[PDB]
């Protein structure tokens, strides 16, 4: 039996948070979780133009919008200004890349 | 002769494993991981469908009563009333008026559809692992499947793994469980006798077929109306086309560590959790000597640019002195820097792909019986999501004692000699006394 | 103009005979016996401002 596909979601790909915005047709489902051994997941129902803001660590996002292949999404390593520039800038790269150990040891 | 190595299980991953024998051409090879599964060992304990309500004809007697003999059967039920009037398209039915019987009789059975839809609940326990794996070194590249119990063993030219035992007993699973059409569930599903009525499955069959079986659907009659001829019968509605709507999130979703759940047979693949050890005896026919390949020195390497990517964006020239022209392989000898090409054919120059992205590897290559270090400066990439896993491993985000922890050496303190020379002030003033 | 949101066409006026577009519009291959064409964007945003 044939089912009408969903038009596509264009994401926005900020630090360690990916935000993908729909256009729905039809009242459709939204469905995701993460990957690591911690298993957080949430899944929606949506009906009109609305964002979504879902969390990427490292361990990976996995998340299926509508009748698609279920999509896969990982933070690339992280960011940050200047590393390794002479001055203080090392404590300021290492503020990212799990910083509490950084503030413990400064 | 047969030794270690460690595989991370993550699909995609390449790893990179060192033989070493004095007298022969130093070989490594190439490992990855493509499919695997858990298939758990289920057995049954029952299955449920929707039931139906069967109801034969009330045969009502005038101005007399009858017997009910009961029947082997679910839930036989049996009602005799008095009083009752029917009246039926020609007047009434019969001619009497005080000692008027009816006769309601009705049973519950299983419904003749669910032959092809059906739950049903297995108790579910301990599984075991099959992989598959790519074993590229440069001489025929084979593809394998193979279990992990140790004992299965297959050999590719006269050269064998072994893999078993495994790391881990981490389930995506747990000892009670329930398959609909295209999902698993996770919730204790009640015994084989407590039947309660609205629940998941208040009807419960043994198998597919069996001539017998078991319902507490809460099931009692009535008396009916002044003229209507028919069967009140008060019940319970189903409780199992109640869980088709009043249950969302199955397994397939919830799943731990992004495994994938797949039905027929319920098997779970591609999960990403611990390592597996592999034992392999090597063979003779790539097994190389060493007075026959490249033996080159004065191995003058360099760096070029290094990303912090997570695939192949560190890129190192090298260059070396060729003596006679063949092929040799490279490796890494620390954890911090993965390599791309494994066999490089030396000729002229050179240029391998390192893939390391923690802050700014200081890593040791060799080629050949050959020892030499490079080390570079590396800049975070602009992006921020990417559709590809990782390929570093490296946890190693320490740099390594260079370019950035020589502040250490600057801010070593120095001041305690100077308290030295204040305990050789004390050392003259004891001179005295 | 991203596409969905407001502006996802436009013109300097009602004669500027060439026109911006952004409407991530793209086209698949059809199935097998039926003769169309697929293609797939998201819808005309300005309905849905
Ligand atoms: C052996 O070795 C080699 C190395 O060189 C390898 O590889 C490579 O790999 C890859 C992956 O697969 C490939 O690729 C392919 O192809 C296909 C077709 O379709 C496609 O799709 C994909 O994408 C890809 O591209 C390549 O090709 C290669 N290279 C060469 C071969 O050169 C392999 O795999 C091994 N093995 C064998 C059997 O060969």
């Amino acid at each position: 039996c044939r089912v009408p596909l969903a038009p596509e979601a264009l994401v926005r790909s900020g630090k360690r948070e990916a935000t993908l915005s729909l256009h729905p047709i039809h009242p459709t489902l939204l469905s995701y979780r993460t990957l690591g051994r911690e298993p957080v997941f949430d899944e929606q129902w949506i009906t009109t133009q609305t964002e979504v803001t879902i969390p990427v660590p490292v361990e990976g996002v996995e998340y299926r919008w509508g009748n698609h292949k279920p999509q896969r999404l990982w933070s690339q390593l992280t960011t940050e200004g200047r590393a390794h520039g002479w001055p203080h800038e090392i404590i300021e790269y290492y503020y990212g890349l799990h910083p509490t150990t950084t503030i413990v040891v400064v | 002769y047969e030794h270690t190595a460690v595989i991370p299980n993550q699909v995609g991953f390449p790893y990179k494993a060192h033989v070493a024998r004095e007298g022969y051409s130093p070989l490594t090879l190439q490992m990855q991981v493509v499919e695997t599964s858990l298939e758990p060992t289920l057995n049954l304990e029952y299955i449920t469908c929707d039931y139906k309500t069967k109801v034969p004809s009330p045969y009502v007697k005038c101005c007399g009563t009858a017997e009910c003999r009961t029947q082997d059967k679910p839930e036989y039920k049996c009602a005799v009333f008095t009083g009752v009037y029917p009246f039926m398209w020609g007047g009434a039915y019969c001619f009497c008026d005080s000692e008027n019987t009816q006769m309601s009789e009705a049973y519950v059975e299983r419904a003749d559809v669910c032959k092809h839809d059906y739950a049903a609940a297995y108790r579910a326990h301990t599984a075991s692992l099959r992989a598959k794996i790519k074993v590229t070194y440069g001489t025929v590249n084979q593809t394998v499947e193979a279990y992990v119990n140790g004992d299965h063993a297959v050999t590719i030219a006269g050269t064998k793994f072994i893999f078993g035992p495994v790391s881990t007993a981490w389930t995506p699973f747990d000892t009670k469980i329930v398959v609909y059409k295209g999902e698993v569930y996770n919730q204790d599903f009640p015994p084989y006798g407590a039947g309660q009525p609205g629940r998941f499955g208040d009807i419960q069959s043994r198998t597919l077929d069996s001539k017998d079986l078991y319902a507490n659907t809460g099931l009692k009659l009535a008396r009916p109306a002044a003229g209507n001829i028919h069967v009140p019968y008060t019940q319970t509605p189903s409780g199992f086309k109640t869980w088709q709507k009043d249950r969302d999130s199955p397994l397939n979703a919830k799943a731990p560590f992004g495994c994938t759940i797949q039905t027929n047979p319920v098997r779970a693949m591609n999960c990403a959790v611990g390592n597996i050890p592999v034992s392999m005896d090597i063979a003779d026919s790539a097994f190389t000597r060493l007075t026959d390949a490249p033996i080159i020195s004065e191995l003058l390497c360099t760096v070029s640019t290094c990303t912090h990517s997570s695939d192949f964006g560190g890129v190192a020239v090298l260059s070396y002195k060729v003596e006679k022209a063949g092929r040799c392989d490279v490796h890494s000898h620390s954890n911090v820097a993965v390599l791309q090409e494994v066999s490089i054919e030396a000729e002229g120059r050179s240029v391998i792909h390192f893939s390391t992205a923690s802050a700014a590897p200081s890593f040791i290559v060799s080629v050949c019986s050959s020892r030499a270090t490079c080390t570079a400066k590396c800049e975070p990439p602009k992006d921020h999501v990417v559709t590809y896993p990782a390929n570093h491993n490296g946890i190693t985000l320490p740099d390594l004692s260079s370019t950035a922890m020589t502040w250490a050496q600057h801010l070593a303190g120095g001041v305690g000699l100077l308290i030295a020379l204040a305990v050789l002030i004390l050392v003259i003033v004891t001179c005295i006394t």
